[PDB]
């Protein structure tokens, strides 16, 4: 029950790390898609409040 | 309790018997798809003594049986034991006669049509089971996981079949199937547990490497790495005690023999492995049809219950997809039993009392009557 | 965002031009 | 759910079907003119799926299905599968039965007669419809768009029917009908893209190049030029997402699909293209129309949403136009949509009261009645 | 060996390759497109054995490599291996050296353009050949067939061209392009063996079943009486010797698979099958072409060498064609060669001197003048 119950715990850790390793990548991912998306597409809002002038 | 003319249901592999009756959400009992018989000359008389143990029978008696299993990569050969087999798991401890109800049993898709043909067979003529329904595995899992879609990859003891399923329809044409399964890792790590000392031959030392492998073993998400360190430290390995008192202790074939599900040419077969009949059966199917099995990539069966295998499966069809799919798998807890449960699942399904072959059906049309009615 | 400010500013120049042409398009036809 | 029996309007033809009420400034929804049946067998018990699915249910479950258009080049074949679409169209998505509200439906002159005599038909006898009309596209484009003369350019998907309307009045000896429209651009374009390494066939297949083409494809008004930048530099390609992740960059070809519309040869047509057949539409006519169909060339329908094309073809129209005359081109934002909208018009005017045919004319007369009524 | 400097010409696609010089009636040999590699880990040495094999070494030492083709669906992907078989083709077999001879390589004309663009590069580039003549297999098939109008069914191991030509002019809005063909009647016949307890996998598995169908399989004249049969008695079954010694008996599958040319849902693909595309491509086409295409349906590749296959294609048309018209089959002993041998003819005819590409164009020029020279 133990080994199993440490494979559980290992398998959490494990899968902790996996989801550590996944939300660091979804945080990174997250970061870097608000970071370029907002930071393009809004810049590309405010690029339209310029290329829609004139 | 067993008041009500409810369909059995029977799983039968190569490994083992999961069997129980429909409506449960697990087999009543495990029957290893086995039937044992003594090797060696007696001496003393009046000593009881089988010319064949079934079933628990002849694990608990093995120390002198040769043990024979009735089923090769998932087909059924020695019917006269899988007969055994049903009457022992049927009468003794499901504590049912079949006479008295529906018997739904399975096989993969391609499974040579003899052995649906056979299984509906014995069933009306040696049990006369009132009505039969040969399942199909994959779709077995399939119910038992929520799943409608997905790639459904049954890595047990038998063959590896992977068929695509979606919206409930086969993708027959995208099915990738394996000559690569439990019984060939098993073999696999009989020999590298030879190159430690360790030599397993005979049914006894077949039986404890099963055991071993079931487990200490392993796949993780890197092989190359996870072996660079097992082969340099000790802090990898893993002790099992022997039926004899003895231990051996286990490095890199811990994960070696795992391995063989990604790596077949450990087994002499010209394969990619499990990861790409899974990926290429997604590829093999309509345009419109993969972004959904990439977001459904479905286990089945046994193997899948090894250690760091759900997230090497998403990882390596990840590796092998495009960029801006989603690849999601599913590996619940209802792992190496799924298929009995979506047994259950189906056996009692309202939309599937029609399904059934009758008897009378049976007797009329005869054997070849499976094909016409279950699949 | 939709180009919309454009869109409409597309129209003011169009009502522009398309008076002064339509001066333009006069003031040649009345010989 | 309406307050006043309002005639319902739908422009339904081999592309897309159009529906809303009369009175209303657009339809309340569009669906596909199509028909989806699986193409596979099932293999799960107990999950639901139709035999056929409608409009936008097709394209929905469209990775098994075969999607047929019950119409074609601008006629309905189909009746049966057209009942399907008629009752999808204006009861399951409007909630209105037709059965208490006139229906006003769209063609052209030179669409064969079977056409408008199904449309009325299947509404009189299948939905019982209180009355009837059938419209000419081109007449709904020019009452959409604020005019009475023009020539309306419908473009659409299995047709272009080009027809001259003066004052009101059908100018029919001029109408041009050609064997070029939105499905040939897009068998066009699969075809540029099978250069490129691309291959569609299938159905899903077929679907996503006119996804493509719809997205990534425009005119531009100068071709040759536009072909010397996009032959020689990556700078006009463009990305397109496969369903699957895989990626498809098309470059001069991105052009080279409305560009059949200035080179029907392209797809094995005797025409010079849209542009020819505008200018001879007017020239077939007397010169004291002609001058006001050059000043009112109208876009309508489909493809008129390509980026460059009311602009192309006014450069293309004056290039073929006399001199010193004013050709013109009407691309109001409410192009493609101008025909229902028309329908609503038109459907709605209280002089239109007396253009309606009747359920007691036509029990009288028979399907051929709407030869004799609406135009 | 060869007297002559004469043009070489070779027909090398994703099945097997076909190779002689231009000016003879046949090819010299034919060999499979194949590139061989060891599949195994050597334990003796001084055994001579290549990191690669090709053609005829390709397949004499299978026992031990996993064997590739370069060509998919048509498609020349792997170049390496391109190179291989044509050096060894032409160096080796031939025994010229491309140097001193034009070459002439073959492709559908809506073939994706990097294949003739690699086919004109390798030559160049790698082999120095002083011309190059990309060849349309139509048109090579009509010049073996001694045709100039007719459609021609190419049915090929990669790919189903089915093109319509007359009077020498192509019709390419009729070319009714579909992705069927024989790679996948070989692993369909796998699944159907598998069925019948047959199971195959590996390398040599697949040229044993390639060897089965090219030796048992046929369409038959009427598929749902042969299998009413076949599918009943052993009367039309037929045996085949595996090289191992087994022997495997084939009843209705032996139509089954060629059945799938017609009946395309066999391997999932979603077509109304050859015979219904070569309908259409006769029907695509003008009233006064479609005469002479229902007269003229002309045949070349593999494919069109299984037995009743010339005939159930006449059948086929015949029973969708209008009367009057006389509807044929051409199916001449010149079958799986057509194209060889129209590869002969059009290298030597002195009509055709002046569509080589030279060397020194080519240099000038770039891979790209195999769209200025060849089409
Ligand atoms: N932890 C595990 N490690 C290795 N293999 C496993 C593990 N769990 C299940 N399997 C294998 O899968 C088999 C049981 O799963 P199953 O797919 O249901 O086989 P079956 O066809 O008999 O029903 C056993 O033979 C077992 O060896
Ligand atoms: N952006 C676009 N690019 C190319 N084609 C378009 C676009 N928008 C609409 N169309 C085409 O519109 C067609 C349907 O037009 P429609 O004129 O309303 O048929 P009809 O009027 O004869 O009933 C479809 O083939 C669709 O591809
Ligand atoms: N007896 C036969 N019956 C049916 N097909 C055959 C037979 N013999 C050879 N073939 C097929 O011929 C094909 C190769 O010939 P071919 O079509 O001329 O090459 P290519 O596609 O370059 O034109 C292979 O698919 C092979 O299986």
């Amino acid at each position: 029950k133990l080994k199993e119950a440490e494979t559980r715990a290992e398998f959490a850790e494990r899968s902790v790390t996996k989801l550590e390793k996944s939300i660091d990548d979804l945080e990174d991912e997250l970061y870097a898609q608000k970071l370029k998306y907002k930071a393009i597409s809004e810049e590309l809002d405010h690029a339209l409040n310029d290329m829609t002038s004139i | 309790d067993e008041d009500e003319t409810t369909a059995l249901v029977c799983d039968n592999g190569s490994g083992l018997v999961k069997a129980g009756f429909a409506g449960d959400d697990a087999p009543r009992a495990v029957f290893p798809s086995i039937v044992g018989r003594p090797r060696h000359q007696g001496v003393m008389v009046g000593m009881g003594q089988k010319d064949s143990y079934v079933g628990d029978e002849a694990q608990s008696k093995r120390g002198i049986l040769t043990l024979k299993y009735p089923i090769e990569h998932g087909i059924i050969t020695n019917w006269d034991d899988m007969e055994k087999i049903w009457h022992h798991t049927f009468y003794n401890e499901l504590r049912v006669a079949p006479e008295e109800h529906p018997t739904l049993l399975t096989e993969a898709p391609l499974n040579p049509k003899a052995n649906r043909e056979k299984m509906t067979q014995i069933m009306f003529e040696t049990f006369n089971v009132p009505a039969m329904y040969v399942a199909i595995q994959a779709v077995l899992s399939l119910y038992a996981s929520g799943r409608t879609t997905g790639i459904v990859l049954d890595s047990g003891d038998g063959v590896t079949h992977n068929v695509p399923i979606y919206e409930g329809y086969a993708l027959p044409h995208a099915i990738m199937r394996l000559d690569l399964a439990g019984r060939d890792l098993t073999d696999y790590l009989m020999k590298i547990l030879t190159e430690r000392g360790y030599s397993f031959v005979t049914t006894a030392e077949r039986e404890i490497v099963r055991d071993i492998k079931e487990k200490l073993c392993y796949v993780a998400l890197d092989f190359e790495n996870e072996m660079a360190t097992a082969a340099s430290s000790s802090s990898l390995e893993k002790s099992y005690e022997l039926p004899d008192g003895q231990v051996i202790t286990i490095g890199n074939e811990r994960f070696r023999c795992p391995e063989t599900l990604f790596q077949p040419s450990f087994i002499g077969m010209e394969s990619a492995g499990i990861h790409e009949t899974t990926y290429n059966s997604i590829m093999k199917c309509d345009i419109d049809i993969r972004k959904d099995l990439y977001a459904n990539n479905v286990m089945s069966g046994g193997t899948t219950m090894y250690p760091g295998i759900a997230d090497r499966m998403q990882k390596e069809i990840t590796a092998l997809a495009p960029s801006t799919m989603k690849i999601k798998i599913i590996a619940p807890p209802e792992r190496k039993y799924s298929v009995w449960i979506g047994g259950s699942i189906l056996a009692s399904l309202s939309t599937f009392q029609q399904m059934w072959i009758t008897k009378q059906e049976y007797d009329e049309a005869g054997p070849s009557i499976v094909h016409r009615k279950c699949f | 965002a939709s180009m919309d400010a454009i869109k409409k500013k597309m129209q003011m120049l169009k009502l522009d031009k398309e008076n002064a042409l339509d001066r333009a398009e006069q003031a040649e036809a009345d010989k």
